[PDB]
């Protein structure tokens, strides 16, 4: 790795100033080399991953989008099509390197439900991300949900309602029923019996957690608002 | 569009 | 060159899909390519050069910008420096690969007086953003100063007052003095002159050539309110 | 902070 010469706490680090500055695409580079130094990321680290690939592969996304959409209207030369495959291709190696990260080795070595739910939640986040793209499908359809699914499964045994990263990933998981998986009825279901749960749980909290559980119920409300 | 969780 | 297989016509179309996928990345590689085809960039495919390294160097010297102020205060770890230098020796990069495209050989070629003003506005430009983060100064600033200094020449023969580049270049001109060259007086005597001569000519423009040119003029406005 | 011509 290109970062094999830097010192851990220089990487997390430089993380923290990439981000200040906006430069994801370095702050993601800065965290796949902390990650491989083959210790654990903290919650702070684990949030400076996850920050730094969303808005890598967020822009590849939105980007693929927009080719896509003008693509599909020139069917209604092959330069739409290849500069499409050009962005597709670099975003499915964003994924395939966060998914390797994951499985070489963070799921394995999250000796927590806190840390293993995050990981879990973020294959299932990347597969879906690869499924966007996809035309395999089924199967990448199905490693997204199985991840989904079993870090559902560990996150009710283990943390709260209202737990942030719990709400982050029901609200994904729903996100993956309605538009990947064709299945908008349980997109529904669990949007709502994750909001309402969480509401329920609400009066436990302090006026922190309440913030952040709410700030994350928000996206639920509007997604049933849109769904329903 | 619908939200995800990096979307916020 | 990478793009020394693509067809011109190819990469001046992709750039445009790279403008409209906000990849500028992408935008400036391809309108690289383009120019080194050697044969000469319409008005249209000058712009689509200047914004794909707009938008690249821009977001370098936004990110250079918040680490020189992180480094300054904190000397009010080697680390805040170094990933200054990093994103700094990649933005000079990017200015001496655009002063390596004008220098060979797009300004030897504009056989127009509205392509050289163009190009050497971006000469001017381009040394003004290595002196930025210069610290072989003072030859930087009389690069850009001269290189700024032939395009108002030959744009005050040749072209009209309101013309979209000559109020451009004066327009960046100004700011070359104001925070550059340590001439704040040459700054506003610039700003106002072109302000002041652009309005006067107003009358002779279409409904069109006249939102191009107020649309910069308002840019000398705002400037002028904050000088003065 | 001013503006230059490629920020209008
Ligand atoms: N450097 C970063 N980007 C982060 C650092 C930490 C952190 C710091 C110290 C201890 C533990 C964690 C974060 C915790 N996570 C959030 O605060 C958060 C995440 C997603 C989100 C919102 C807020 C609002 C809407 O969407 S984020
Ligand atoms: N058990 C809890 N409730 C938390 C414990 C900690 C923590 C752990 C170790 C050190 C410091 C803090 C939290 C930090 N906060 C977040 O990670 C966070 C907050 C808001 C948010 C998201 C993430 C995603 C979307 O919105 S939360
Ligand atoms: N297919 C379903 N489940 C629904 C069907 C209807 C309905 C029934 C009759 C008439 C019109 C609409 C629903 C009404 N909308 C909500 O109930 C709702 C609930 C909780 C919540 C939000 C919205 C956002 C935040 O949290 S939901
Ligand atoms: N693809 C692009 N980005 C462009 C393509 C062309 C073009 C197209 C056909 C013929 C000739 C030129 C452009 C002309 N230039 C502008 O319209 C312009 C430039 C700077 C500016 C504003 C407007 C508003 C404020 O700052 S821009
Ligand atoms: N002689 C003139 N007045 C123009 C002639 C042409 C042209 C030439 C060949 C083909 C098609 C059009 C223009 C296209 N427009 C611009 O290049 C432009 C417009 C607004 C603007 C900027 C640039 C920079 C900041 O704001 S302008
Ligand atoms: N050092 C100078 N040249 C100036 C000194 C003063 C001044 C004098 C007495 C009291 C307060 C201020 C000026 C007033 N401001 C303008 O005249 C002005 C003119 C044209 C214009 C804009 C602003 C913006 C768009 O185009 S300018
Ligand atoms: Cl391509
Ligand atoms: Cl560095
Ligand atoms: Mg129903
Ligand atoms: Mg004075």
């Amino acid at each position: 790795g290109a970062m094999g010469s830097m010192e851990r706490a220089s990487l997390i680090q430089k993380a923290k100033l990439a981000e200040q500055a906006e430069r994801y695409e370095d702050m993601a580079a800065f965290m796949k080399g902390a990650v491989e130094k083959g210790e654990e990321l903290s919650c702070e680290e684990r949030n400076l991953l996850s920050v730094a690939y969303k808005n890598v592969v967020g822009g590849q996304r939105a980007a693929w989008r927009v080719l896509s959409s003008i693509e599909q209207k020139s069917n209604e030369g092959p330069e739409v099509r290849e500069y499409r495959e050009k962005v597709e291709t670099e975003l499915q190696g964003v994924c395939d390197t966060v998914l390797g990260l994951l499985d070489s080795h963070l799921i394995k070595e999250a000796g927590d439900a806190e840390s293993r739910v995050f990981y879990l939640k973020m294959k299932g986040d990347y597969y879906r991300y690869l499924a966007e793209v996809a035309t395999d499908k089924k199967r990448i359809i199905d490693s997204a949900r199985s991840a989904y699914q079993e870090a559902m499964d560990i996150s009710k045994k283990e943390m709260p309602p209202t737990n942030p990263i719990r709400l982050g990933l029901a609200l994904n998981f729903s996100v993956f029923h309605y538009e990947i998986a064709n299945s908008p009825e349980e997109a529904i279901s669990l949007a709502k019996t994750t909001f309402d749960e969480a509401m329920a749980d609400l009066h436990t909290l302090s006026e922190d957690s309440y913030k952040d559980s709410t700030l994350i119920m928000q996206l639920l409300r509007d997604n049933l608002t849109l769904w329903t | 569009r619908r939200f995800s969780a990096g979307m916020r």
